[PDB]
């Protein structure tokens, strides 16, 4: 179960927190009104975080502390809503029987028990806040039968704990107050219990063959990948609109629209034209690049292979209703010998084509597309980038 | 005013001579001499009014006794030509050389042999009447009251006398002469408004609210006094103008008072009345709308209680429009505190019921708290507050009602008046109680913050609570700094605020919406044995509950018991593994 | 015979020593290292209502296709983000879609065992699903498709452990592959128009490549630590790498027949759920489970970024063919267009 | 000075101090008195009866008369024909003018002179030197001549009357000279004098200076001493003016104005009170030792020590009201009363409430009522101190029953309704115990507490009654017995019912 590991890590945290030799010291304050022992101030825990965790931002360490304290690992002695506030207020750890890691789950009758007990310990005031008084009103109206032993065991517990010493009753009641704060919190702050429903739950011959495919699994050195990754970063590094934007106009930040609108304009910018020059794949991604490359191929009387590859791609878009209607037709137009558009195949290519053409398939012309595609990538794109039209358009 | 009525027959520049100095009065005169108003004087010319009067009186009577023993002397050769003339002249001259009131005089006898002696400047102008006729008719100084001179026009003198006895010769003694002198009492200050004296009365000062003040100035004339009016402004004759109210010390008979609006207060009252009426009619509504969804969720009588109580809490602001007195501030505190508890208190306790029904219901629906329970934990509070009011109300009504203190009482802004009710430490403690009470309510509406409940009443209630606490703190703090800077208006603003605010609020919020070791081995074994003991204890309690949980069916109990036993034995055998 | 078999294996070891004398990156260090990236989001899609679990570009370099786990396929325009289609599948867990070259039809299916295809165009304004014409159908859930460049023949993979080509209108099977024993999950055309070949690997921890001209399992490899979840060709037509839920991505040659270099990092631990290259062939892409993405150098082996965009997990990932960008599939219920 | 100046005239001090017939009816004088210093500083008719003014008036009249008459030109010295008759009639009218001008002479020589003295009704007169005529002192002067009081004697017994004289020297007539001397003498013996006057005839108030001193003198009788009565101002009177024994006027005696004490009684009272509080503390320690068998659980150690701290908080009022009433006393009294009250009886009744629920959260009921009582002390305390410590009312009062006085802490309507609190907060528990009538345990604890409650209601009601009834006619001893008695009764009782059984 996932969150179990999370709670385990934070358990590591608090275990290092109340360390014998290091740790925060749980002090005993003396006041003009009273003498309160076994507390400490939130500035202490803030300092402890910053020391032993090296959390550079005070705010960051404070937010870590915030959610920790909203998972019941320490609470403010005079408040319902768990929030760590860096100041002189008094805190306390929680008990190993009342962590939240212990799969606990209170229920409505037990909330009624704690309500009767708190309301009946003191009888000097309605020692409570308006939300908890509201909850008790509902519990009354709906629990008409079962009240009595609730009251019974409540005052029983009151005697069984008051019989022990006066500071004991105080600390135990403080703890077993806060632990019900965290498991039924004030209307505002988020519950920290819930979870998402998603987590709501020959033999050696194939073995040996896996070993052999790992052998023939061609790999390259990490330095090679390093160069590839750095270089693919660099070639658009000057295009990153987060780090160093080529144009600081940001429709988000600087309330402009012109950047995208220039992007909509079919006329390519000089960034655009320099960016075409990296790879014809990116070109074909560009509609503008498709148009200009196709123009050159036409004016050079060489506008067929691109026509084919566009044909393959535009075929790979329609549903299964038209796959046969196109495959036979595209064969008869390009891959049927005797048609004007003469795609050119070798032995195994045309063999594969002839065998598959009976059956229209989502991966029909893979090897032929590879063949013509390596052809175009090897020949066309180079001369295009080398071409006068490319140079004249990249100049301005 | 017989005097002015008497001297209303003045002859020539009389008050110009009698109220004013008689210079032009004597420079403007055409008559005979010696106008004696003898006896018209207050009393007569037979009284005692002055030191120099009694000086001359002593001179008078001692001359008289001297004569009555001297003219009765022996060896009375009567050498009226040899040297007895030296004796007589030395006598009459030296007397005014000794006496101070020395204008003119005579001694005319034959015992006319007249030493008619008048101190011209320092030489007694000596030379040789009806008064003599009267002496012959009748011993005593025949003195008149104020008589003028004889300038051959009235007389160029003010007050003066005519005091005269006889040089009675001597088979007994007999009147044979007339010694006399006319001293001018024109140099004698006088008092119209006197108690006793020359025309001692009060001319035009009604002394019911006037006070004369006779004085000493120039001397013998009318106007020789000063009147005052008493406790009122002199209408200006000087005559009292008691202030607009009893604001004493009447400089100008003007007000001390910030007199205050009509077209504020009319609308205040009409408005507040309409809100009171809304409350009443809400009560009538729910009396008609006794069937619903939520009135059963929130009991009828609680709501009538609330609404009534707060209706009553609207009294502070019909109160003040009437004048402050004893009765006012007292009823204020009655109404306030009644309203306060019987609104916010019951609300808070409703919420307490919420909490308890919750647990009650979580454990065994058996109607833990009911609407029958609320009123009891209401009456407690109602009582307490009654005893308190009786305390305060007693202190007043038995000690400081009449004896020493009061409430109807005013202070001043800069120099102007304002009355009101007022405070002491009690209202302070009152406030602090309200504060704490709702504090408890707020803790309640703090913890109770999480229920699954129908209409979220908690929102509504709890916000009324918080609102009220705030508004009350502020109100009381202001009014309990501001004892001194508060006319009626500014206050009435403040009470209007507090009341419509919290009353309307905590009517509405509730009522209206109801139509809309950190280780692994150790901790591992620890949590493990914990769960284990929990299981085994659950099992033992299950064994006891076999008959104790008689609440349901047997086979159903049978199935439950069987499943529990099976899973428990499974967990045991797993713990053993 | 056993000794001779092992001796042929030792001879393969010898020839592998001669070829790999210097390691890929032991020579790769020579190329000049690479600089900084600044890529991040440039669009977003917000139409789905579930997780999204498949996506594909057109050749027109601008449109979008992606299906979901609910039942609803989509057709966007990320340049415009404006829907021009829509369609509903009868079932659940639609786990794989595909786009026509010209733009005529799309195949979506999984867990219903039957892969329908619809005519893409603006032909019938009533429905994009109403013209459902069954074309393939296995007896189990269906993992993915590759219209293999004619627009009239589509691949498919299920839990059967066996794939085949299925015509468009007919349902007429054309050839079969039964070399497996588990659930396969991967399928991609070759770039070359030389020999129309393709790969299939899966739960068995292995990968095997069919030659469609026959149907015979010519090449075969196994090094993964768990189930695998996708794979893609090196775009010169010469090799292919991958990653799974080991989180340990690897790249494999065709000419040397050997592993070339490990792609892992202890930091990332979660599952690896897609890969795809960049038009240069320089980079590497992978969506993960820890929710990031992770671009890696293909030569020098370092990371270059982590571009955190997704609240959930990465389902699957692709590069547009023009070379200008890339998208992600994720558990976050939407898509992005990562430039 | 004045005191030493009294040893002046022997056989005259009766005529001086007594102003008596011992120096007059039988005492050989053979010489007239002389006030040339026996008067004040000189009074010179600046400290004057009017009669001085009358005398000087007639004097000056006659003086001007004879002066201007002798200033008549060509002074003839014609004493032959009738001028003697003029002078004779003149002196006759002269002495006839004053009813107390006893004798008077007039000499004119620019040895023989005219004289006359009042025999009975006529001027016994003769052309011979008599009355007064001091040509010798006039030559010594070479204004009028003031003179000295006298006595009717030159070589005889001083007869009735002391003679103060007025005298003048007849200025002659174009220059002046001494040509005569005329003088009379009037009885300066029926002449009221003032020892206590601010200024008068040698006024010395040497009988009542300061010691509760007032001089309320004998105003007008005549020239007599011992005529300045003094008053003893607000104290005792035994020529003795004295203070009071205390700030307590009407001291017809210098007796005391307070109650008789019974100190010896009070010592043992207080000792026994300490006895009970000792038992309180002691038993708290007893508790905190022997805390481990049945009583510990049924009866909270805490709640016991609550009650004992109550009793120890409580017993104070006694030790208070031995001491004197200051106002700061009374307030502590209210403090201790209500605090011990609530702090005990709250825990008591709450135990029963808890019992009643067992039939069918303690301190969060108790701290409430402790709160309310805190509040109350504060409120009332401030309302008396801040606003009645000074202004209007007095709390510590010196109240009198009949002859004596006594201090005490006084009351207010407040503590009435406070007592009523006691009534009700018990009556709750009474309901409680009554209906909870049969309810078991091995203790009859409920019977014990219910007994406490009936006890305290009736009896603490009575104590508050018999204090509030007649406090205004209490001594400061009968009261103390009251406090002692009722608090020992009810509260030692209400201790013992709880504590007694929990040993045996």
């Amino acid at each position: 179960s996932p969150n179990m590991l999370v709670y385990r890590k934070m358990e590591d945290v608090i275990a290092r927190m109340q360390d014998e030799k290091n740790g925060i010291p749980i002090r005993t304050v003396k006041s003009f009104l009273s003498k309160i022992p076994s507390v400490f101030s939130g500035s202490d825990i803030v300092q402890w975080l910053i020391k032993n965790l090296t959390i550079e931002d005070p705010v960051e360490a404070l937010h870590l502390g915030t959610l920790m304290a909203a998972h019941g690992y320490f609470f403010p002695i005079s408040d319902h809503v768990l929030t760590l506030k860096d100041d002189g207020t008094f805190y306390r750890f929680q008990t190993p029987y009342f962590w939240p890691s212990n799969c606990w789950e209170p229920e409505n009758t037990d909330y009624a028990v704690y309500l009767c007990k708190r309301t009946m310990q003191n009888k000097a005031r309605l020692e409570l806040a308006d939300y908890e008084a509201e909850s008790l009103a509902r519990l009354q109206r709906a629990f008409a039968r079962k009240w009595e032993f609730i009251f019974m065991q409540a005052e029983a517990q009151a005697k069984v704990d008051k019989k022990r010493d006066k500071i004991e009753r105080k600390i135990l009641d403080s703890q077993e107050r806060a632990f019900w704060d965290v498991h039924r919190p004030v209307p505002g702050c988020v519950n920290t219990t819930e979870v998402d429903i998603k987590k709501s739950s020959d033999e050696l011959q194939q073995q040996i063959k896996y070993w052999q495919i790992q052998l023939d699994r061609h790999r390259l050195k990490m330095s090679k990948v390093a160069d590839s990754l750095l270089s693919y970063t660099e070639q658009y590094l000057e295009y990153d609109p987060f780090l160093l934007p080529p144009d600081p106009s940001n429709p988000w930040l600087s309330d402009d629209t012109t950047f995208w609108e220039l992007e909509a304009s079919k006329e390519p910018s000089q960034q655009r034209v320099k960016r075409w020059g990296f790879g014809m794949d990116e070109a074909l991604k560009d509609p503008v690049g498709r148009e200009q490359f196709l123009k050159f191929l036409e004016s050079e009387f060489s506008s067929e292979n691109l026509r084919f590859w566009l044909a393959v791609e535009d075929l790979k878009k329609r549903p299964i209703k038209e796959v046969p209607s196109r495959v036979q037709e595209i064969w008869q137009e390009f891959l049927a010998p005797g048609a004007p558009s003469a795609i050119n195949l070798d032995s195994k290519s045309y063999d594969k084509t002839t065998q598959n053409v009976k059956e229209p398939g989502r991966y029909t012309f893979e090897d032929a597309q590879e063949h013509i595609y390596k052809l175009m990538k090897s020949d066309s794109y180079p001369r295009f980038i080398r071409s006068s039209a490319y140079q004249e358009l990249l100049q301005a | 005013l017989a005097q002015k009525l008497a001297e209303e027959v003045p002859m020539d520049v009389a008050s110009y001579l009698y109220t004013g100095d008689s210079h032009q009065l004597k420079r403007a005169n055409c008559s005979g001499r010696y106008e004696l108003a003898g006896l018209p004087g207050k009393w007569p010319a037979l009284a005692s009014a002055h030191p120099s009067l009694h000086r001359a009186l002593d001179t008078l009577t001692h001359a008289t006794n001297f004569l009555n023993v001297m003219l009765q002397s022996n060896k009375s050769r009567e050498q009226n030509l040899q040297d007895d003339l030296d004796w007589y002249q030395a006598l009459v001259w030296s007397l005014l050389e000794g006496e101070p009131s020395i204008s003119r005089a005579a001694i005319t006898f034959s015992t006319q042999v007249f030493l008619q002696a008048t101190r011209e400047e320092s030489r007694i102008l000596l030379q040789d009447p009806h008064l003599a006729n009267a002496t012959l008719e009748t011993s005593h100084f025949k003195w008149s009251p104020p008589y003028l001179e004889c300038e051959n026009g009235s007389y160029k003198p003010g007050w003066l006398v005519t005091l005269s006895s006889a040089i009675y010769g001597l088979l007994v003694p007999e009147f044979r002469g007339v010694m006399k002198v006319d001293i001018n009492l024109q140099k004698v200050d006088i008092d119209q408004c006197s108690s006793d004296g020359w025309f001692s009365g009060t001319h035009k000062c009604h002394l019911n609210n006037s006070e004369c003040m006779p004085i000493k100035g120039l001397g013998f004339v009318l106007g020789a006094y000063e009147c005052i009016c008493k406790a009122g402004f002199y209408h200006p004759a000087y005559v009292c103008l008691p202030c607009r109210e009893g604001c004493p010390f009447c400089a100008d008979d003007s007000p001390c008072f910030v007199q205050e609006d009509k077209y504020l207060r009319l609308a205040i009252i009409s408005f507040q009345a309409l809100c009171m009426l809304l409350d009443f009619v809400s009560m009538l509504v729910v009396y008609h709308f006794r069937k619903a969804k939520s009135i059963r969720a929130s009991g009828l009588i609680l709501l009538e209680t609330i609404l009534f109580g707060s209706l009553l809490l609207y009294f502070p602001v019909v109160i003040l429009y009437f004048e402050p007195s004893t009765f006012r501030c007292i009823l204020l505190r009655w109404a306030r505190l009644l309203g306060f508890a019987t609104v916010y208190g019951t609300v808070t306790l409703k919420l307490h019921r919420v909490l308890k029904v919750f647990l009650s219901r979580t454990a065994q629906r058996i109607p833990y708290m009911t609407g029958g329970r609320v009123m009891r934990m209401l009456a407690v509070i109602l009582l307490v507050v009654f005893w308190f009011l009786i305390g305060w109300t007693s202190s007043v009504c038995q000690n400081l009602e009449k004896q020493i203190s009061l409430i109807g009482q005013g202070k001043t802004s800069d120099h102007l008046i304002f009355n009101m009710c007022l405070i002491d430490r009690w209202d302070y403690m009152t406030a602090v109680a309200e504060f704490l009470f709702l504090l408890w309510g707020v803790y309640l509406c703090y913890a109770v913050r999480t229920v699954p409940s129908a209409f979220h009443e908690p929102r509504y209630m709890a916000v009324a609570v918080h609102n009220e606490l705030i508004i009350s703190a502020i109100f009381h703090t202001i009014r309990f700094v501001l004892a001194s800077r508060l006319q009626s208006d500014w206050m009435l603003m403040l009470y209007f605020a507090h009341t419509h605010l919290t009353v309307t609020v905590t009517i509405g919020l509730l009522l209206i919406p109801k139509f809309s070791a950190w280780s692994e081995h150790s901790l591992d074994p620890e949590d493990i044995r914990d769960e284990l003991k929990k299981l085994y204890a659950q099992l033992e309690i299950y064994k006891r509950k076999k008959m104790i949980t008689n609440n349901p069916h047997l086979q159903k109990k049978r199935c439950s018991k069987k499943g529990l036993g099976r899973s428990i034995m499974r967990r045991i055998t797993e713990i053993p593994e | 015979l056993k000794s001779e078999a092992e001796s042929l294996k030792g001879k393969l070891e010898e020839e592998r020593a001669k070829l790999h004398d210097v390691e890929l990156h032991q020579v790769a260090e020579r190329v000049e290292a690479l600089g900084q990236f600044v890529m991040k989001t440039r669009r977003t899609l917000k139409g789905h209502g579930n997780k999204v679990l498949c996506m594909d570009w057109c050749k027109d370099k601008r449109r979008i296709v992606s299906s979901s786990q609910d039942g609803k396929v989509i057709v966007w325009d990320s340049f415009t983000t404006n829907k021009e289609h829509a369609v509903t599948m009868p079932c659940t867990w639609v786990m794989a879609c595909a786009y026509a070259p010209s733009g005529c039809a799309i195949a979506c299916g999984g867990l219903d065992n039957k892969c329908s295809v619809y005519p893409l165009t603006f032909d019938k304004n009533e429905n994009m699903a109403a013209k459902k014409k069954s074309v393939a159908m296995h007896t189990n859930y269906l993992s993915a498709c590759s219209f293999t460049n004619s627009d009239m023949q589509i691949l498919t993979a299920s839990g059967d452990g066996t794939c085949a080509l299925w015509d468009v209108e007919s349902g007429q099977l054309l050839q079969s592959f039964h070399g497996h024993g588990a659930d396969v999950l991967c399928l991609d055309l070759a770039p070359s128009e030389t020999g129309n070949t393709f790969v299939s690997g899966g739960c068995d921890k292995k990968a095997m490549v069919w030659d469609m001209r026959s149907g015979q399992c010519v090449q075969a490899f196994e090094t993964h630590e768990s189930d695998i979840n996708s794979v893609r060709y090196y775009p010169s037509g010469d090799a292919f790498a991958s990653g799974s839920d080991d989180a340990t991505c690897r790249l494999y040659d065709l000419r040397a027949d050997r592993e070339v270099a490990i792609y892992s990092k202890e930091s990332i631990i979660f599952g690896a759920s897609s890969v795809d290259f960049s038009l240069s062939g320089r980079l590497l892409f992978a969506g993960y489970n820890d929710y990031t993405i992770n671009v890696w150098d293909v030569l020098k082996g370092s990371r270059v970024s982590i571009l955190f965009g997704h609240e959930n997990r990465v389902s699957t990932l692709r590069v547009s063919p023009d070379g200008t960008a890339f998208c992600s599939g994720s558990w976050d219920h939407t898509l992005r267009v990562w430039a």
